[PDB]
RNA sequence: CCGAGGGUAGGGCCCGUGACUGGGGCGAAGUCGUAACAAGGUAGCUGUACCGGAAGGUGCGGCUGGAU
RNA sequence: UGGGAGAGGGUGGUGGAAUUCCCGGAGUAGCGGUGAAAUGCGCAGAUACCGGGAGGAACGCCGAUGGCGAAGGCAGCCACCUGGUCCACCCGUGACGCUGAGGCGCGAAAGCGUGGGGAGCAAACCGGAUUAGAUACCCGGGUAGUCCACGCCCUAAACG
RNA sequence: CGAUGUCGGCUCGUCGCAUCCUGGGGCUGAAGAAGGUCCCAAGGGUUGGGCUGUUCGCCCAUUAAAGCGGCACGCGAGCUG
RNA sequence: GAAUGCCGGCAUGAGUAACGAUAAAGAGGGUGAGAAUCCCUCUCGCCGUAAGCCCAAGGGUUCCUACGCAAUGGUCGUCAGCGUAGGGUUAGGCGGGACCUAAGGUGAAGCCGAAAGGCGUAGCCGAAGGGCAGCCGGUUAAUAUUCCGGCCCUUCCCGCAGGUGCGAUGGGGGGACGCUCUAGGCUAGGGGGACCGGAGCCAUGGACGAGCCCGGCCAGAAGCGCAGGGUGGGAGGUAGGCAAAUCCGCCUCCCAACAAGCUCUGCGUGGUGGGGAAGCCCGGGUGACAACCCCCCGAAGCCAGGGAGCCAAGAAAAGCCUCUAAGCACAACCUGCGGGAACCCGUACCGCAAACCGACACAGGUGGGCGGGUGCAAGAGCACUCAGGCGCGCGGGAGAACCCUCGCCAAGGAACUCUGCAAGUUGGCCCCGUAACUUCGGGAGAAGGGGUGCUCCCUGGGGUGAUGAGCCCCGGGGAGCCGCAGUGAACAGGCUCUGGCGACUGUUUACCAAAAACACAGCUCUCUGCGAACUCGUAAGAGGAGGUAUAGGGAGCGACGCUUGCCCGGUGCCGGAAGGUCAAGGGGAGGGGUGCAAGCCCCGAACCGAAGCCCCGGUGAACGGCGGCCGUAACUAUAACGGUCCUAAGGUAGCGAAAUUCCUUGUCGGGUAAGUUCCGACCUGCACGAAAAGCGUAACGACCGGAGCGCUGUCUCGGCGAGGGACCCGGUGAAAUUGAACUGGCCGUGAAGAUGCGGCCUACCCGUGGCAGGACGAAAAGACCCCGUGGAGCUUUACUGCAGCC
RNA sequence: GAGCUAGCCCUGGCCAGGGUGAAGCUGGGGUGAGACCCAGUGGAGGCCCGAACCGGUGGGGGAUGCAAACCCCUCGGAUGA
């Protein structure tokens, strides 16, 4: 049937995204917190 | 004089519609018309604040001139009486011989053709707006003014009226359209003649779907849920109330008296409604 | 080909009959009250409407075929 | 052709009396009701009285043993629209009349539908009396209805 | 109770005998015929249908007869539900 | 050594199940170490409103080519969406951006919030909506409206010429809009041609023919032609469009007004440029100087912003035009012409799928366009087929049980069973015909029947053309012919009678319930006078509503018909300036501590003092509730009647063994041979009853009862047949489970149901196909039940708080 | 976290073909004028039959599946809430 991963580049960055997350206090504890874990990617990656 | 259907599907048993004969005119005036932005009941939350709205006809506001304060003593010809689907009374195009063009509420009577204008030295016929000191006692009027130079707010629905009883000082007493007896300001305009459209209270919707259309979304009965959702929610099988009968929100639905008690109106209210 | 009639399907009228049910007539000495005939003890009758174990009562309007 | 009387019908307007309710004043120990009472109402200020407001319904005297209409029925006053009818003159048509199965229209009250209105009155209904009982008569309440608009119903001691 | 699936049916049987029928008997208030009662006997047989989920039971039409009970109220790693 | 322990390794089940749609394969020839599986040819089959083609998302090199086969590929592999390498995506006009606005988002002003932050007019952002200039062909192994060719067009800059009061973010016009139905004329697409072009073909009995087979177009600027859209012109007045205005609006007059004129599109034609089949020969070459014409059908697309009708009344902003304001009128703008300038991003490939979403090359899911022909009444339905694309990435045999999907069946025909579950029957169209009841629509496709092919003959109207022929769509009449059978294949209702519930179409527990549940028009109560009530929010602010009592919130009831009775003592709610109680506060009789004292300090009675509560009333479509015992009639029985106790009042109409009746399969009647169900009645209603509505009701229902007809493999009662499996051989090769095992029957025993103990009986060792009685078989630390001073949801007149309100 | 699902907001798109035949309109009849009747025209509808599309009624299959909800037959809606 339909599952629940219909990709969308759009709505990927616009819910996701750098710009996003620096938006909120929330968001940028994201970024600050994957960045002392060190991860390759602080965002999910979409070719726009 | 509303319009029958013969029984020819199940719900063309009882649908009545509106007759339009009045209306003379069949699309708006352009210079009028901006756009109505639907709410679904949300606010600016998101949030829902008035249950089941939503999904009826797009509609354009047409303004309306509520003040006519605005254009003292300048005569204006009606030429037009249009649908309004925003609101149950018709409406009336006036072509002002300043060449301004305005809308507003049809009385009752109103003819195309004629002519109405506004002030303390407006005669008083039907469609005429006067501050309310200068209209005859026993005259039924409509689109009244709360207060002076605030816009019309009493009296607006199809059919509706409000009859002027007395004075008091700088005040006026209003029958309202509810009954109740109240002082209104005399500088306050009202417009000579009642709502038209008065046939409206006699239309039957007929289905459903006619809901829809109007933006009505279903109700669904506080007995028919669960308790987490509402005073009368649950039980085994049907059930009574069992409690008084209450709101979603746990408030008392039969009786209990909700206008504030310490309001500054109350001065200016003489007798509550009726009926 | 038509054709007595036999078959299939569906209607119309009539008769008889039916658990049970509705009132009706009748029947020497049953029970309840007393509505009408006298102003019958609330004048009566009346069309209708509502109510009441029952006759009845009452509302509205009508009639005199009512008394003093 | 010229006149007449009339609550004949329809629409709109409008006037005074009375009742109820509301407000203000004054005032106090009862009022109301009956055969007699009681329920009821009243010191939370009733009743009786004055002034003010609102609303509905009915139209005192004139009024009659009267008038009008086909019957049902029709009554404050005003205006409009409209019907029948009588009298005078003896002018016009020249039997064009009478009745009338069917048909069609009208048709008191009650009742019904849909809006409205709702003061007084009052089926139902409640209460107080009475009584053996009293689902009555009498008393205190009281809802339809009584009123308006439109549409039904089509009955009668619709009787002379 | 770190699970022994529970009524009825269907399918498949198998066993006990306190025997429904058929076989052998004694007694009879057994004339015959037909029965009653008890004894021996489990080899075989022991119907189709209406009602109800029913087991059971009642009823229809038959029958030599339309037996009763055990097998985890036999049988859901066989079916039904 | 145990923790259903943790991590890892390796066993068992087992050479077992499986190898992913039953659309299907066979042979010849190549290549190679190796071939059912790669390439080529012929034959066969499958899709063909797709299983073909084009877009969009999403994916991200998977595209093309050479070289490869360890792994990936459910087998194989020389092949591949796999490995290595190289190559490949070209734009002023296509799409997005340097344009516009929508919801929404963001946000100078401003508002609010302990902080973080929340709001908010303008403005900005935001598109698959608006706006805006490219068509046809050729070329590559791989890109093309992008390259090339042909013919067209857009904007920016500069210049020349002619013209004009030029000039805007400001004013105005326009842009600019629904649903159904639909006219005229066209195009797309299609059918036919005895006409035009073409390599050929004559078979096997016939045909050298008006024979067969193939094809007969595409694009095009100006001009022109047909068909449409849009649009009044002039004058005078003017206070309105938040400055101005010659524009727009409003008034007057004159003229043109089914017109015309102007303007703008579509289609046709059009200089010119291209394409061009079968067949044959090796993607190419020929065909070929290819021909390119006539007739008919014909859109849902085009003209378009067309027309009509209806009510539920149908975006915005820019581009564009007009008006003017500063300004400037040596400028500027408008038209025409010329030259120059014209950027950034995407473009490969897959895209109903093996490349996207489902862990998989997964029978599932994924929006838009095209979607040919014939016949079947129509159509996107169905059957077969075109173009094109496939045979689904294990095969070969065999022809057991059993399973799945399918076909048939004697006689019977529901006897099956909880139930006709399932499967039959019926089945399209045309015609005849059709009941109770009804809200007059319906019920209705009621029921029930007759016709249906082919040939010849006669003929009616509609379309095209011409009014004829021809083509075309509906027909009608007569006579015949054949078969068991003519919607001959495929697609295509079984029907009736009678109950219950719900009026109805709708909605629902994604993934065990589609219903009688929810909703629903409609009815009632109640709140709300507008800065409404109510709702969300600490607030600001919103929604309500740019609404205003014919409106909005809440609640119950649920079309419609006929109706909805009695009780206000209790709870609620509404009314009540008295009275009682009542907190802080006021008041301060009267005390107390301390100090030499002035004083400082503390307690403090009366009395004044809100809401709430008490108390007095009202109120049921508010919460709710609507009796008992005993007696009585001239047969009996039974009580219209009476007595008495109780209550706030004692259930009214209507209905009743019911979706409700315990006793119960009540009793009687109906239907049946037989009826615990059904239907009709009765009424001692365990325990109906009137808006948690009562009693009915035409129509409706994948709802749930009962009956009958039709027909059947449901059954008596099974039989045979088909294919996919099961079985055997070759290839690849799992799983839960598993203390170890050398693992028999009885009768006993044992923690009470023993392969494992005792006694006896039976039994040579190992498998393969089968069946399910046992291993208290597997799975799941029982969901029932209890226990834990475990947990969570829910309630209230449990306790105690809090928001909110007073 | 609303790329699943629920509701709403903005903007687009889709619904073969056939059947039934409301109002109105025209004409005729009828009448004092009317209501009204008849024919034609017309094309309404939470109207009917049925694809696409959206569903998921009954049964069968599947049950270490093709699939952590699928497949086959059947069945509901299909201009509307
Ligand atoms: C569905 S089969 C599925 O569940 C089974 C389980 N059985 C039981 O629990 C039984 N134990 C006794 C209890 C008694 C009651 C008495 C009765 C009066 C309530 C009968 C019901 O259960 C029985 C479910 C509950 Cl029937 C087995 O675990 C089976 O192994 C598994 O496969
Ligand atoms: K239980
Ligand atoms: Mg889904
Ligand atoms: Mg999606
Ligand atoms: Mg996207
Ligand atoms: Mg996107
Ligand atoms: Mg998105
Ligand atoms: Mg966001
Ligand atoms: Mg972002
Ligand atoms: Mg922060
Ligand atoms: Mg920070
Ligand atoms: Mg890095
Ligand atoms: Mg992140
Ligand atoms: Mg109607
Ligand atoms: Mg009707
Ligand atoms: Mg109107
Ligand atoms: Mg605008
Ligand atoms: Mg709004
Ligand atoms: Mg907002
Ligand atoms: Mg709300
Ligand atoms: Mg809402
Ligand atoms: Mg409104
Ligand atoms: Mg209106
Ligand atoms: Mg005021
Ligand atoms: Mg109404
Ligand atoms: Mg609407
Ligand atoms: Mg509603
Ligand atoms: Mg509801
Ligand atoms: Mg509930
Ligand atoms: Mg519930
Ligand atoms: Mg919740
Ligand atoms: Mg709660
Ligand atoms: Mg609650
Ligand atoms: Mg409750
Ligand atoms: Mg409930
Ligand atoms: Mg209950
Ligand atoms: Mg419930
Ligand atoms: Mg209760
Ligand atoms: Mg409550
Ligand atoms: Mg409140
Ligand atoms: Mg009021
Ligand atoms: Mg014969
Ligand atoms: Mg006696
Ligand atoms: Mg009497
Ligand atoms: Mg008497
Ligand atoms: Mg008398
Ligand atoms: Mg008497
Ligand atoms: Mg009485
Ligand atoms: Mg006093
Ligand atoms: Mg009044
Ligand atoms: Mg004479
Ligand atoms: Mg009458
Ligand atoms: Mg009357
Ligand atoms: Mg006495
Ligand atoms: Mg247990
Ligand atoms: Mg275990
Ligand atoms: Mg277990
Ligand atoms: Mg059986
Ligand atoms: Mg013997
Ligand atoms: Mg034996
Ligand atoms: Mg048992
Ligand atoms: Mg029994
Ligand atoms: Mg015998
Ligand atoms: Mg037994
Ligand atoms: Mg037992
Ligand atoms: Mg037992
Ligand atoms: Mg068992
Ligand atoms: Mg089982
Ligand atoms: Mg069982
Ligand atoms: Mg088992
Ligand atoms: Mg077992
Ligand atoms: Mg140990
Ligand atoms: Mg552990
Ligand atoms: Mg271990
Ligand atoms: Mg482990
Ligand atoms: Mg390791
Ligand atoms: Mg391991
Ligand atoms: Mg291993
Ligand atoms: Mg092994
Ligand atoms: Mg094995
Ligand atoms: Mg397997
Ligand atoms: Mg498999
Ligand atoms: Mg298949
Ligand atoms: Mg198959
Ligand atoms: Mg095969
Ligand atoms: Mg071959
Ligand atoms: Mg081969
Ligand atoms: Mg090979
Ligand atoms: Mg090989
Ligand atoms: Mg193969
Ligand atoms: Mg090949
Ligand atoms: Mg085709
Ligand atoms: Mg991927
Ligand atoms: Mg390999
Ligand atoms: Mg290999
Ligand atoms: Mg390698
Ligand atoms: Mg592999
Ligand atoms: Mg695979
Ligand atoms: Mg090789
Ligand atoms: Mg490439
Ligand atoms: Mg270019
Ligand atoms: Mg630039
Ligand atoms: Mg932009
Ligand atoms: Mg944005
Ligand atoms: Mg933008
Ligand atoms: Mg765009
Ligand atoms: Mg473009
Ligand atoms: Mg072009
Ligand atoms: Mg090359
Ligand atoms: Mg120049
Ligand atoms: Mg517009
Ligand atoms: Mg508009
Ligand atoms: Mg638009
Ligand atoms: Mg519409
Ligand atoms: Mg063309
Ligand atoms: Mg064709
Ligand atoms: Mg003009
Ligand atoms: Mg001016
Ligand atoms: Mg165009
Ligand atoms: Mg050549
Ligand atoms: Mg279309
Ligand atoms: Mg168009
Ligand atoms: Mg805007
Ligand atoms: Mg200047
Ligand atoms: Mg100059
Ligand atoms: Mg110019
Ligand atoms: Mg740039
Ligand atoms: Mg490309
Ligand atoms: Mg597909
Ligand atoms: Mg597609
Ligand atoms: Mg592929
Ligand atoms: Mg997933
Ligand atoms: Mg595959
Ligand atoms: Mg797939
Ligand atoms: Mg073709
Ligand atoms: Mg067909
Ligand atoms: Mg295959
Ligand atoms: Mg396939
Ligand atoms: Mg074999
Ligand atoms: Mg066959
Ligand atoms: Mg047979
Ligand atoms: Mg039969
Ligand atoms: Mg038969
Ligand atoms: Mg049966
Ligand atoms: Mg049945
Ligand atoms: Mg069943
Ligand atoms: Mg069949
Ligand atoms: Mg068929
Ligand atoms: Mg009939
Ligand atoms: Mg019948
Ligand atoms: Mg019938
Ligand atoms: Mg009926
Ligand atoms: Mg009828
Ligand atoms: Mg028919
Ligand atoms: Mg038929
Ligand atoms: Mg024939
Ligand atoms: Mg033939
Ligand atoms: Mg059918
Ligand atoms: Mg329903
Ligand atoms: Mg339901
Ligand atoms: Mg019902
Ligand atoms: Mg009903
Ligand atoms: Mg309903
Ligand atoms: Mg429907
Ligand atoms: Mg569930
Ligand atoms: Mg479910
Ligand atoms: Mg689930
Ligand atoms: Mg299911
Ligand atoms: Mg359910
Ligand atoms: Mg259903
Ligand atoms: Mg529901
Ligand atoms: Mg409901
Ligand atoms: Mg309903
Ligand atoms: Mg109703
Ligand atoms: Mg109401
Ligand atoms: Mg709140
Ligand atoms: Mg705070
Ligand atoms: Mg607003
Ligand atoms: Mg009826
Ligand atoms: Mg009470
Ligand atoms: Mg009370
Ligand atoms: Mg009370
Ligand atoms: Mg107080
Ligand atoms: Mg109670
Ligand atoms: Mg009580
Ligand atoms: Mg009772
Ligand atoms: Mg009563
Ligand atoms: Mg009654
Ligand atoms: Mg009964
Ligand atoms: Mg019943
Ligand atoms: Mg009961
Ligand atoms: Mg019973
Ligand atoms: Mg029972
Ligand atoms: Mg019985
Ligand atoms: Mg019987
Ligand atoms: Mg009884
Ligand atoms: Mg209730
Ligand atoms: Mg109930
Ligand atoms: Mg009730
Ligand atoms: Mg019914
Ligand atoms: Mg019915
Ligand atoms: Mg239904
Ligand atoms: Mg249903
Ligand atoms: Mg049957
Ligand atoms: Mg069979
Ligand atoms: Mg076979
Ligand atoms: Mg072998
Ligand atoms: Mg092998
Ligand atoms: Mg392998
Ligand atoms: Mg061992
Ligand atoms: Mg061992
Ligand atoms: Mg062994
Ligand atoms: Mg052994
Ligand atoms: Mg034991
Ligand atoms: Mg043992
Ligand atoms: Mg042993
Ligand atoms: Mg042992
Ligand atoms: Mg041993
Ligand atoms: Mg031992
Ligand atoms: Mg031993
Ligand atoms: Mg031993
Ligand atoms: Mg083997
Ligand atoms: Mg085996
Ligand atoms: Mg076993
Ligand atoms: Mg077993
Ligand atoms: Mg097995
Ligand atoms: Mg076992
Ligand atoms: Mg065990
Ligand atoms: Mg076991
Ligand atoms: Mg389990
Ligand atoms: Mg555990
Ligand atoms: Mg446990
Ligand atoms: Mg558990
Ligand atoms: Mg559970
Ligand atoms: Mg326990
Ligand atoms: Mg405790
Ligand atoms: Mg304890
Ligand atoms: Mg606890
Ligand atoms: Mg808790
Ligand atoms: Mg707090
Ligand atoms: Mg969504
Ligand atoms: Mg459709
Ligand atoms: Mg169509
Ligand atoms: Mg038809
Ligand atoms: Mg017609
Ligand atoms: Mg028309
Ligand atoms: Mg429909
Ligand atoms: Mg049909
Ligand atoms: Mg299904
Ligand atoms: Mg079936
Ligand atoms: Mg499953
Ligand atoms: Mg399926
Ligand atoms: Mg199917
Ligand atoms: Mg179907
Ligand atoms: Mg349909
Ligand atoms: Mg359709």
């Amino acid at each position: 049937m339909k599952r629940t991963w219909q990709p969308n580049r759009r709505k990927r960055a616009k819910t996701h995204g750098f710009r996003a997350r620096m938006r909120t206090p929330g968001g940028r504890k994201v970024l600050k917190r994957r960045r002392q874990k060190g991860r390759w990617r602080l965002t999910p990656a979409v070719r726009k | 004089a509303v319009k029958k259907f013969k029984p020819y599907t199940p719900s063309r048993r009882f649908m009545t519609v509106a007759d339009f004969s009045e209306i003379t005119k069949t699309e708006p005036e352009k210079s009028l018309v901006k756009p109505l932005k639907k709410t679904g009941g949300r606010n600016n939350q998101g949030r829902i604040t008035v249950r089941f709205r939503g999904g009826g006809h797009k509609r354009l506001y047409r303004i309306i001139d509520f003040k006519r304060w605005d254009k003292v003593g300048i005569p204006a010809k009606v030429a037009a009486i249009e649908y309004d689907p925003n609101r149950s009374a018709r409406i009336a195009l006036l072509h002002y011989v300043d060449g301004e063009k305005r809308y507003i509420i049809a009385p009752d009577g109103l003819q195309v053709g004629q002519q109405v204008v506004a002030g303390p030295d407006a005669p008083i016929q039907v469609g005429n707006a006067l501050p309310l000191r200068f209209i005859p006692v026993g005259t039924v009027v409509h689109a009244v003014e709360l207060e002076p130079k605030k816009g019309a707010k009493l009296a607006r629905a199809a059919g509706t009226s409000a009859q002027i009883q007395g004075r008091e000082g700088d005040y006026v007493i209003l029958r309202l359209p509810s009954g109740e007896l109240r002082k209104v300001h005399g500088e306050c305009y009202a417009t000579v003649g009642a709502v038209g459209n008065a046939d409206h209270k006699n239309i039957v919707l007929g289905k459903a779907g006619r809901s829809r259309w109007l933006g009505r979304r279903p109700h669904v009965r506080g007995a028919a849920m669960n308790p987490v959702d509402h005073p009368h929610g649950g039980g085994e099988g049907r059930a009574p109330r069992g409690r008084p009968p209450a709101s979603p929100w746990g408030w008392q639905t039969k009786g209990l008296k909700t206008r504030k008690r310490r309001k500054p109106s109350s001065r200016f209210i003489i007798a509550r409604r009726k009926k």
